[PDB]
């Protein structure tokens, strides 16, 4: 189905009032919080003037709110005006829940297997050091557990992760690599925890 | 773990000296982008091609929110008394969609972050030579700190001995913003 | 006291042998690990040609170890030779032991104390979600415990930890990040550990 | 948790077209520089200068290595048929000592890690402009997978809108390797 505009087009009112190089920038931002699917949705309004938010609208206050001074105008010029208000709450209710609809099957239920491979290289530095490299790639959505067990325990100490990293095409990456002394008949093994997975994966090192 | 949020975001904005005006129309879902509309043609692209074959979104409603939007630029241009910011500087990540292997195709990423104003153009070279076959380039994704980001993306098949940038030419600046990578 | 050289010059005999941009890198390595103090040495020598090592020696063995074809002549020349090896058996007891009283009171006990900063910051993308930052530099030394703190109870799930990484002026300095959606009365506590540290440092957010 | 190692490490080099010869000597503990000798004035130089409090060396026995080591280096040259290898890049890091705050003091690192040959010069700029007051340059620091690292430090007191770099060039490169740094 088609989705709705999250806002109906409202205008500033004029009125303070007035070297060569020089820079503007306005933007308006519409925000369906979903706190629990749509059985609890906060919609938000922002405008914002270069990198200050003037004036704001919460659906939980039903009323726009001044941040600076340069909002107090439009903040009492468009809190006069039932029409706009009542416009703007059908909105916060009827679009957000309408989008979500749409949305849902491809978006909060979009599920994609992560990638798993092991690597190891010794550090950059002695005493002789390996660093056991967990590269998990092309999952979403951005949540995962990624894991080291030695001799079937879990490894806490000398565990460095980096963040889940946003590949902006809607896939992430993680790197997760721990440090450790080899000794011999020691089993080390990358378990990975994601909801695209019926089971963990579980990759060896060589 | 289980918020959601979907976004309308949209931003007008123009220079002077030298004098340039830009515009831009997008949903995003948590850190995502759905779509932007191609405000010239009037036309939705969603950002996976896919996502149009289960949603449809009319441009009308954009184009109708590009004009109040400019209308309300000058507004708070003329209430600021035509007050100004300062630029924030590119932070660059570089970095492979995949595990790299030498001769197997792959995705290099350029993730400029953390600036303001969102204008902002990237360049590729390989061994200091242009290089753009391929390469896409995202619209900018806002951040709850008013500040922006930018995506581009170079298919490669590394060599070794190669040598990747990525150049960041950010509206103002005296030079660009610069990242190297080399595979291995 | 004066420490020693932990070799002695030991020349390479020439026998194959024989556009215009050309280089060409010779490197000698000589490595006292100290497994447990000076109660296990092993002592090495490794000789380099570019970026690869033609031979070694190793004290646990006694002879030179070609590794390539261009270190064959030279481990079977100096294996011949009972001055070279009995003077590098020398050194590899003497020179280790010797140095490692010299250097013990002020490297393997140097101790400094880590600063610790915390901070938060809002990510890049809704929904809301804080970074609270535990910033630990000027340490020595590098095994350090950096864990973050919820109401007296460990946080594991989505802390990320860069590597300890080298000041290269003998500190080192981490970064544990926790992402986490804060709730009114919540109590968050970065806790450092650290040999130089007579009690833990606890260094509680806003 | 409890193994160290001293590492007593040298390495002897030469180019042709251009034509130059380098030379170090250095002790090393675990990641860190004790210190090298300054081969031309056959000067201990330690790392910290405290060091040099608790312990001494004399620079004969450097002198010695260098001669032979100069010598076993045509010895390996003649013996490979000039054998050459590839030359590897840098990869830069570049952070602050400590947590900035604007307007105080603090020091702007840049490791240059995992590249061959050890010839590599760092230039430091701020907004564009080459700075190099008090900047301090290690020598080079092996691996043991047989590639250099090296840091360069820039005292600095951090402005709103600063821009600092690094840029590496390495021997025989057509152009720097370049990382970029913004305050906050
Ligand atoms: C899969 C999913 O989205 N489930 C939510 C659920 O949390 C909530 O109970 C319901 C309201 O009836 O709204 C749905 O959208
Ligand atoms: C503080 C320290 O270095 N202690 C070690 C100790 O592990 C070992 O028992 C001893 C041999 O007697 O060698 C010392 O150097
Ligand atoms: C979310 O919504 C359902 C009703 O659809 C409700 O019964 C459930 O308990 C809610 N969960 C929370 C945690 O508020
Ligand atoms: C290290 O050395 C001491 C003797 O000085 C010895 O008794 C101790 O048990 C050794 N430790 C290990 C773990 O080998
Ligand atoms: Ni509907
Ligand atoms: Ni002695
Ligand atoms: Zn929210
Ligand atoms: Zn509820
Ligand atoms: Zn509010
Ligand atoms: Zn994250
Ligand atoms: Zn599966
Ligand atoms: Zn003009
Ligand atoms: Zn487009
Ligand atoms: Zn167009
Ligand atoms: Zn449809
Ligand atoms: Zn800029
Ligand atoms: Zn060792
Ligand atoms: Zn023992
Ligand atoms: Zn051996
Ligand atoms: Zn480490
Ligand atoms: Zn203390
Ligand atoms: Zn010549
Ligand atoms: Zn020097
Ligand atoms: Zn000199
Ligand atoms: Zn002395
Ligand atoms: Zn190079």
């Amino acid at each position: 189905m088609s989705m709705s505009t999250m806002n109906m087009p409202m205008a500033m009112k004029v009125g303070g009032g007035s070297g060569s190089s020089a820079f503007f920038f306005c933007g308006a931002i519409f925000e369906c919080h979903y706190l629990n699917g749509t059985e609890r949705v906060r919609y938000l309004q922002r405008y914002i003037y270069n990198r200050q938010q003037l004036v704001h609208f919460d659906s939980d206050v039903g009323k726009f709110v001044a941040d600076t001074p340069l909002g107090e105008p439009q903040a009492e010029y468009w809190n006069s005006n039932a029409e706009l208000l009542e416009n703007i709450m059908n909105i916060a209710d009827g679009s957000c829940r309408h989008n979500y609809g749409i949305l849902e099957s491809f978006t909060v239920q979009r599920s994609v297997e992560p990638k798993v491979r092991v690597s190891a290289l010794q550090s950059g530095s002695l005493p002789e050091t390996d660093r056991l490299a967990c590269y998990v790639t092309g999952f979403y959505p951005p949540e995962i557990e990624v894991k080291w067990f030695l001799n079937g325990r879990e490894e806490t100490e000398r565990v460095v992760s980096t963040d889940v990293m946003q590949n902006g095409d809607w896939t992430y990456q993680v790197l997760v690599v721990l440090e450790t002394v080899p000794r011999r008949g020691d089993s080390y093994v990358c378990r990975v925890e994601h909801a695209s997975l019926r089971q963990p994966i579980s990759q060896a090192w060589e | 773990d289980r918020r959601h949020v979907l976004l309308q975001a949209e931003f007008y904005q123009r220079s002077e000296g030298p004098d340039k005006a830009w515009a831009q129309f997008g949903f995003h879902f948590d850190a995502d982008e759905l779509f932007h509309v191609e405000l010239d043609a009037a036309q939705t692209v969603w950002r996976l091609p896919e996502f149009g074959r289960f949603a449809s979104f009319e441009a009308q409603g954009a184009l109708q929110n590009m004009a109040v939007g400019k209308q309300n630029l000058e507004v708070m241009i003329s209430n600021s008394n035509r007050s100004q910011q300062d630029f924030v500087t590119p932070e660059l990540a570089l970095f492979p969609a995949e595990a790299v292997s030498l001769e197997e195709p792959n995705v290099l990423i350029c993730y400029a972050d953390k600036f303001w104003p969102p204008v902002a153009t990237m360049e590729w070279r390989r061994n200091g030579a242009v290089v753009s076959e391929g390469v896409y380039d995202s619209v900018y994704y806002g951040r709850p700190d008013l500040l922006f980001r930018k995506f581009s993306y170079l298919p490669f098949v590394p060599q070794r001995g190669d040598v990747y940038s990525c150049a960041v030419r950010h509206w103002g600046a005296e030079g660009p913003v610069q990242r190297m990578w080399e595979p291995e």
